[PDB]
């Protein structure tokens, strides 16, 4: 029985012909802390969001996740795996036949069944999960994203498109990369990051766009800084802090081994 | 004391069998030559009586394992004949005449016969004492012997892979699937429709068949169909007594395992569901006690969530 996933002599299919689908689960079932009217602190829900991205089109299909599908519910955690395979599956009904995905990958394994279950009407859609830990996570630290969850009234699907207008200048494959490496930064640190991606003050991201706009020496300046951000954090992390092994054993860190 | 089984025991006398050859009864095993004819002092009620011939003329210390349930009586004699055809045993009934010179016998045949060890009736109660002669003549084969290696399949009730009702909406494709109650009913009713818990004898005869029978697919349907039972929350309300009696089976069957994860998953979700506050007051005690035995047990932590159904916890003023 083969058991496809994918892993680092294959992630070349991300850029190939077909059309895939990372997604991300992590994000949609969320709690803040809070203090009841007795003055205790504990925790409740606030809204949720699934990650469904295109890699090769940078397109990014973000299902807002409202509290109120939890309302009355037991087990959130269990059924937030169920609830993203439903609009998983709502999202590929509704497109037409040659926009399904070919192959969903999805981030958390705990995502396998469920969807297994959910698109057993689309029996030629590969699902797999991935040998890459990809931080598509750390999406809902870009604030554009977390707020619009944040404040979300009700249930509602919002297209974006995470590579803005690089693709008319750099391919599908630097594009992604550049993509990863911003969000593995924001996942590292925040703030640092953040700072990083503001090289100047009148560095200014369009209305229409997701990231500043850069030239391309700009671009190249914030990355250098991105990778020594995410380096930095892998060597106090793992306490093998060399500048030494790097031979694109760098693109294994970024990418996620 | 249990003397009284010389005299009231059951009596199973094996003609023909081959010197070298494995034979036993439950977990008792016995090798094969003129000076062993069978089984005496045998408890009455159901056992698993269960055989090996030689690997290849000389003995490589192996045989494909063959096996066959008997319900015995007080008293009772049963006589079994090798087939050399066949290589097994004939259960073919033994002509009444044959059987009466043998019972006329039993006094000189005494030395022949191993008597049962008492010390390991308690163990195989444990597995079994939901075994009815219902369950054997439903679940056993067509010619009644199990193999580890075409007329000896295990008749198992057959488990449903779609959990939810056709036609099922998203919303009860994922509330079927995730409280498997429904799914089970459905089992319930076509096999056991006037006693459910009739399902707790086959799930003995699942386990039986793969640990003294070496049967893995046995072994399949024993996960199959306790993955059912355990996933079904809503049931633990409708068939209380039902779970309570599984909690008994269970603590025996995984008592005879090592634990070489899906037990770890479906214990969990059955613990859940067996503590909660809204279960039978009687069963949540009794789910607890077993909770706490089998994480002492096997080092795991069975009353914790699955570590990927934690909330992100969102720093927000």
């Amino acid at each position: 029985p083969t058991e496809p996933y994918l892993s680092s002599q294959n992630y070349g299919e991300l850029f190939s012909n077909q059309i895939i689908w990372f997604v991300d689960d992590t994000n949609v079932y969320r709690v803040t802390i809070h203090k009841t009217f007795e003055g205790n602190l504990t925790t409740k829900p606030i809204n949720g969001a699934i990650f469904i991205f295109n890699p090769r089109t940078g397109q990014l299909f973000l299902k807002i996740i409202h509290t109120s599908v939890w309302a009355g519910q037991k087990r959130l955690g269990q059924l937030a795996k169920w609830k993203t395979a439903e609009e998983v599956a709502a999202l590929i009904r509704s497109l037409p036949v040659e926009e399904q995905p070919k192959q969903i990958i999805v981030t958390r394994k705990g995502m396998l069944d469920p969807l297994e279950v959910h698109l057993l009407d689309f029996p030629n859609i590969v699902i797999k999960g991935s040998e890459l830990q990809l931080p598509f996570q750390a999406c809902l630290k870009v604030e554009k994203f977390g707020d619009l969850i944040l404040k979300a009234t009700e249930p509602q699907m919002v297209l974006f498109n995470l590579y803005d207008d690089w693709l008319k200048t750099i391919s599908s494959y630097t594009a992604f990369s550049r993509l990863i490496l911003i969000l593995r930064a924001l996942h590292v640190n925040n703030d640092r990051a953040k700072v990083i991606l503001k090289p100047d003050k009148t560095t200014i991201t369009e209305p229409h766009h997701i990231w500043p706009t850069l030239t391309d020496e700009e671009w190249i300046k914030v990355e250098v800084q991105l990778k020594d951000l995410i380096l930095a954090d892998y060597g106090k992390k793992n306490n093998v802090n060399v500048a030494s092994l790097t031979q694109s054993e760098i693109r294994d860190i970024i990418l996620g081994m | 004391l249990a003397k009284r089984l010389f005299f009231e025991g059951a009596t199973v006398v094996i003609l023909n069998m081959p010197k070298g050859t494995e034979f036993g009864i439950d977990y008792n095993s016995w090798e094969v030559g003129p000076k062993f004819r069978g089984v005496k002092m045998i408890p009455p009620g159901i056992h698993f009586l269960h055989y090996s011939s030689v690997d290849k003329a000389n003995p490589k210390e192996v045989g494909p394992r063959m096996g066959f349930f008997l319900s015995l009586h007080q008293r009772g004699l049963t006589v079994l004949r090798w087939s050399t055809l066949r290589e097994e045993v004939d259960l073919s009934p033994a002509p009444e005449s044959e059987v009466e010179a043998m019972r006329a016998n039993l006094q000189e045949l005494d030395q022949f016969l191993g008597p049962y060890p008492y010390a390991t009736l308690k163990k195989w109660i444990s597995l079994t004492n939901f075994i009815s002669e219902a369950t054997v003549e439903k679940l056993q084969p067509e010619n009644r012997q199990i193999c580890a290696f075409a007329g000896t399949e295990i008749r198992f009730s057959e488990l449903p892979t779609q959990m939810f009702p056709e036609g099922a909406t998203p919303a009860e494709i994922t509330k079927h699937s995730m409280d498997l109650s429904y799914a089970l009913e459905t089992v319930l009713n076509k096999q056991f429709p006037s006693s459910p818990q009739d399902v707790l004898g086959e799930l003995q005869f699942a386990f039986v068949c793969f640990l003294l029978g070496n049967v893995y697919e046995a072994f399949e349907h024993w996960k199959r169909l306790l993955n059912l039972l355990c996933r079904s929350e809503a049931a633990m309300m409708k068939h209380h007594t039902l779970y309570i009696n599984l909690i008994s089976i269970l603590y025996h069957q995984l008592g005879e395992i090592p634990a070489d994860n899906f037990l770890t998953s479906t214990l969990q979700v059955f613990f859940s569901s067996a503590c909660s506050i809204a279960v039978d007051a009687t069963l949540r005690k009794k789910a607890e006690k077993f909770q706490a035995h089998l994480t002492k047990k096997f080092r795991w932590d069975f009353a914790a969530e699955p570590e990927d159904c934690a909330p992100v916890v969102v720093e927000l003023p």
